[PDB]
RNA sequence: UUACUAAGUCUCAUGUACUACAU
RNA sequence: GUGUAGUAUCUGUUCUUUUCAGUGUAACAACUGAAAUGACCUCGAGGCUC
C-alpha cells in the first residue's frame, strides 16, 4: 500500500469481477488510500475471488466487505487503475 | 499586460477516411 | 573584458555599483565579494563587461573620476629555460654572469646566486632551449676566474626533457 | 508554417499539432536591433542568457527557446497547413490542415475570453460526463 | 523492506512491460528496447504506418507493417543480406 | 581490472563529440562512453545537477541559514490579511475582494522569476538576488542616477557627472552610440532631476491571437 | 588588489532534542 | 520535580603498519593479504645503485 510498506499486491490482469471493501475501509482508493472523487470500480483477477476470500476487503484483507472499491481520479490518470489486480495478500 | 496565450479551437471538418477495420454483423433493425 | 575596481567603501552596494557603471558601458556581470569573517563588503569589486573595448573604455574614463563616500574609486585592468650552475668563483658578480651568458642567449630574468653545502651556485634563465644548449655545450666543465664551473639544467626532475623542447619551442613561437 | 512573425505552426510525424512562439525577451531584441549585429557585433543579452550559454551550450546554443504556446494531438499525420485570413468572409482568421490519412480540420483563435471560458467549461463537462453518469448510476444503486 | 518490495515490483513491471532499465543495462539490451518500441509505434498507428508505406514506396502497406515486425528481431538484417 | 584499464582517454572521447566541452573526466569510466557522450551532448538534454559526488545530502548550505522565511506575492499582500493576522513573532474579509484578487486583479499576474528550460537549482544558488538583478536591468538605464547614489557621489543637482568631461575628450561610450547627455550631444535645458541624458533610438501586430477583450469569471 | 569555498573519519568530553517503557 | 532501556544531533579532540597486490570506489574512501636487512652519494626529495 501507499503507507504500509510490507503490504504486497497482486498485479494480474483484472477480470470482470469487482473487488469488495468493508464499511471500515469504505472510501479509500485501494492504491493511494484517497477519499476524493472516485472514478472506476476496482476489478480483480478470478484468482483473487473464488470462495470465501472473495468477500474479504481487498484493502484490509480481513473483514468481509459490502461496498465496491473505486479508483480515484488521480490514480485513473496515473494509470495505476489499469496496472493490475490490487489486493493485499500478506496481512502486514 | 495582455496575455498572448493563443486559444485555438480544433474542429474536424472531414473525418479520417482510411478504413482500418470492418465487421459483418447485423446491428440495427 | 573584466575590470578590477578598488578603494570602495563597504557601504557601496551592488545595485549602486551597477547603476554607477551602466552609466559608462553595459555591464555583463558584477562579482562584488561579501566577507564571511566581517559579514559585509571587503571594499573591492570586479565588473565584467561585454568586451575589452568597453572594458578599456571604462578603464580610461572611469579611473580617478567618481568620488564615493569621499574616497576615490580605482580601476585597474586584470615557462623559460633554467640552468643550474655549480662551483662558481667568489669573484663572480651577478652582472658578470649576465655578461657571460648574454653571448650565448638572451636572459629573460637575472641570475640567482645561492650557496649550498660554501658552494656558490646560480640559476640562469634563458629565453631559448637551444641557446641554453649553447651555453651548456661551451660552458660545461669550464674554468672561469680560475675555478671549474658546471653548467646543466636546473631541477623542476631536471629540465630539458623531450616534452620540454617541444613546449619551450612553442612558448618561443 | 507561420501564423505571424513571432509564431510558428508545426505538425509531427507522430500526429502532434503544435504552435510555438518566440519569447518577448527575444522579440524586444530583434525589434530593437539589426540582424547584422547578431552574428558578430555588440548585442547586449541579459546575464541569464550567457550563463545558459556557458552552463548549457548544447541546448541554449541558439541563445533563445520557444515557450510552448499551443499543443494538440490529432491522430492523423498533418500534410498541409494553410493560414487563411478569412474562412468564407469570417472575421477570425483560421488555419486549416489536411492530414495524410486524410482529414481537414481547423484551429480558430478565440477572441475575448469568456468565449474560451464557456468553451472550456463545456469541454470540461463533456470530458468526465461518462463518469458523472456512472456516479449518478452508482448513487441510484445505493438507494436501490 | 520498502526497497525490497521495490525489487519485487521491479520483477513484475519488468515482466509485464518487458524492458525496464533497472540499474546496469547493456546498451545492446536497452537500444533493443528502443528499436522495438519505435517500430512498435510506427506499425501500431495506422497513421504512421500509412506514412512509412508511401515514403518508402512499397507495393503494399502490409509489406511495411510486417517489415517492421520482422525488423524487430536482430537477425533480420542478415536475413535481408541473404536475399 | 582489465576493463577498468581498457578505458579510452577523455580527449580521445572529445573528438567523437560535437560539443566537447560538456564531457568531463569522470566520463572516462562511463561503461558506454561513446554512447554517453552522444546522449549527454545531444541537443536539448539537460545535464544532471552536479550536487552528486558530494556527500552533503545536497543541502549543507551556509546560505540556507540566511534565507528569508517567506514573502507574500504583492497581489496577495494587497488583501491586507498581513495586518489582520500577525505571522511574525477576526480580520473580516470580503468574498468579492479575495475572489477579485485572484481573478479580477490577478488573472494576468505571474511570478516574476520562474526559471527556464534548462535552469537547475544548485545548492549555493539564491534566485532572489537574480530577481532584483533582472528587475534592475529593467528599471536602471544609462543617463539616470538615483538620488541615493547621487548623494553618495556628492553630485549636486543641475551638475553633470564627472565622467562627462573625460567623456568630452575620450568620446561617447562605445557601448552606447545613441546615448545623449546634456551639454554635449543633448540639450542642457532638458537636464532635469536625476536624468542628465537619455538614449535616442535611431530605429524609428495582434499576433493572430489578440483577444481584444478580457473578461474574468464573476463570483456572484 | 585577497579574484570568492571550507568541515570530514577516530577518540574521549561537553551542548541539545528525542523515542519506547514505569510510577 | 522522577526511573528504566534506547535514539538522534552539535561541538571539542585526533590522526591510526612507511610500502606493495587484490577487492572496492565515478576516483577516492574503506576492506582483504604479505613485509627488509645492510651499505653509499647530493640538496624530507632523488638512485637504468649494489
Amino acid at each position: 500500500s501507499r503507507h504500509q510498506f510490507d503490504l504486497i499486491m497482486c498485479l494480474k490482469q483484472p477480470g470482470v469481477q469487482t473487488g469488495l471493501l468493508c464499511e471500515k475501509c469504505d472510501g479509500k482508493c485501494p492504491i493511494c488510500d484517497s477519499y476524493v472523487r472516485p472514478k472506476r470500480k476496482v476489478r480483480v483477477c478470478e484468482n483473487c475471488s473464488f470462495g470465501k476470500q472473495a468477500k474479504n476487503c481487498i484493502i484490509c484483507n480481513l473483514n468481509v466487505g459490502v461496498n465496491d472499491a473505486f479508483y480515484c481520479w488521480e490514480c485513473c490518470r496515473l494509470g495505476k487503475d489499469k496496472d493490475g489486480c490490487p489486493r493485499i495478500l500478506n496481512l502486514g | 499586460a495582455k496575455d498572448d496565450e493563443l486559444y485555438l479551437y480544433h474542429l474536424t471538418l472531414k473525418k479520417q477516411t482510411n478504413f482500418v477495420h470492418s465487421c459483418i454483423g447485423h446491428f440495427v433493425d | 573584458n573584466t575590470v578590477y575596481v578598488g578603494n570602495i567603501d563597504p557601504r557601496i552596494t551592488k545595485e549602486q555599483l551597477y547603476e554607477l557603471f551602466i552609466q559608462i558601458n553595459p555591464v555583463l556581470r558584477i562579482k562584488y565579494p561579501k566577507d564571511k569573517v566581517l559579514q559585509a563588503y571587503q571594499g573591492y569589486a570586479f565588473i565584467e563587461f561585454y568586451n575589452q573595448g568597453d572594458a578599456q573604455y571604462a578603464i580610461k574614463i572611469m579611473n580617478n573620476t567618481v568620488r564615493l563616500y569621499d574616497r576615490l574609486i580605482k580601476v585597474r585592468q586584470v615557462p623559460i629555460a633554467k640552468l643550474f650552475i655549480k662551483n662558481l668563483a667568489d669573484s663572480i658578480d651577478s652582472d658578470q654572469l649576465v655578461k657571460i651568458f648574454n653571448k650565448f642567449g638572451k636572459l629573460i630574468r637575472e641570475p640567482e646566486i645561492f650557496y649550498l653545502s660554501k658552494l656558490k651556485c646560480a640559476y640562469v634563465y634563458f629565453e631559448d632551449f637551444e641557446k641554453a644548449d649553447l651555453a651548456i655545450k661551451s660552458l660545461n666543465n669550464q674554468l672561469v676566474a680560475n675555478n671549474r664551473i658546471t653548467v646543466d639544467y636546473a631541477f623542476k626532475n631536471g629540465k630539458g626533457n623531450a616534452k620540454y623542447g617541444d613546449d619551450v619551442d612553442r612558448l618561443l613561437n | 508554417k507561420f501564423l505571424d512573425e513571432a509564431t510558428v505552426i508545426g505538425a509531427d510525424r507522430y500526429g502532434n499539432a503544435w504552435t510555438l512562439r518566440s519569447p518577448p525577451e527575444c522579440e524586444k531584441i530583434m525589434s530593437n536591433h539589426d540582424p547584422s549585429e547578431l552574428s558578430n557585433g555588440a548585442i547586449k543579452y541579459p546575464l541569464d542568457v550567457i550563463t545558459l550559454q556557458q552552463k548549457l551550450p548544447n541546448t541554449y546554443d541558439c541563445k533563445f527557446k520557444f515557450q510552448l504556446l499551443n499543443h494538440f494531438f490529432v491522430n492523423d499525420i498533418i500534410t498541409d497547413f494553410h493560414i487563411l485570413d478569412s474562412l468564407s468572409n469570417s472575421d477570425r482568421p483560421g488555419c486549416i490542415y489536411m492530414g495524410l490519412q486524410g482529414t481537414v480540420g481547423c484551429f480558430i483563435p478565440l477572441l475575448s475570453k469568456g468565449n474560451v471560458f464557456m468553451m472550456g467549461n463545456i469541454e470540461n463537462i463533456m470530458a468526465e460526463a461518462d463518469d458523472t453518469f456512472y456516479l449518478d448510476y452508482e448513487s441510484r444503486k445505493k438507494n436501490n | 523492506a520498502e526497497k525490497q518490495r521495490q525489487l519485487k515490483l521491479q520483477k513484475i513491471y519488468k515482466q509485464k512491460y518487458i524492458g525496464l532499465g533497472d540499474e546496469s543495462t547493456t546498451r545492446e539490451q536497452w537500444q533493443r528496447n528502443v528499436r522495438n518500441d519505435t517500430l512498435n509505434t510506427l506499425q501500431g498507428h495506422s497513421a504512421s504506418l500509412e506514412y512509412v508505406s508511401l515514403s518508402r514506396g512499397d507495393l503494399s502497406i502490409r509489406d511495411t507493417r510486417i517489415h517492421l515486425l520482422k525488423s524487430m528481431s536482430p537477425g533480420y538484417k542478415a536475413y535481408l543480406r541473404e536475399e | 581490472k582489465r576493463r577498468k584499464t581498457e578505458k579510452p582517454s577523455l580527449s580521445q572521447l572529445k573528438s567523437q563529440v560535437p560539443y566537447p566541452q560538456i564531457i568531463e573526466w569522470y566520463d572516462c569510466d562511463a561503461r558506454y562512453p561513446g554512447l554517453l557522450a552522444s546522449i549527454k551532448c545531444t541537443k536539448n538534454v539537460i545535464p544532471v545537477p552536479s550536487h552528486w559526488q558530494s556527500k552533503k545530502e545536497y543541502l549543507s548550505g551556509r546560505s540556507l541559514l540566511g534565507k528569508r522565511p517567506f514573502e507574500l506575492p504583492d497581489i496577495i499582500k494587497k488583501t491586507n490579511i498581513e495586518q489582520m493576522r500577525s505571522t511574525l513573532p477576526a480580520l473580516d474579509l470580503d468574498y468579492k475582494k479575495l475572489h477579485d484578487v485572484f481573478f479580477k486583479i490577478g488573472a494576468n499576474w505571474k511570478p516574476d522569476h520562474l526559471l527556464c528550460f534548462g535552469d537547475v537549482y544548485y545548492e549555493n544558488r539564491n534566485l532572489f538576488e537574480e530577481t532584483n538583478w533582472k528587475r534592475m536591468v529593467d528599471h536602471k538605464r544609462p543617463g539616470r542616477i538615483s538620488q541615493e547614489l547621487r548623494a553618495i557621489m556628492n553630485l549636486p543637482e543641475g551638475q553633470l557627472p564627472p565622467w562627462c568631461m573625460k567623456m568630452k575628450d575620450i568620446g561617447l561610450p562605445t557601448g552606447y552610440p545613441d546615448l545623449k547627455i546634456a551639454g554635449l550631444n543633448w540639450d542642457i535645458t532638458n537636464l532635469k532631476g536625476d536624468v542628465y541624458g537619455k538614449i535616442i533610438p535611431n530605429h524609428h501586430r495582434n499576433y493572430f491571437g489578440a483577444l481584444i477583450s478580457f473578461e474574468t469569471p464573476e463570483f456572484e
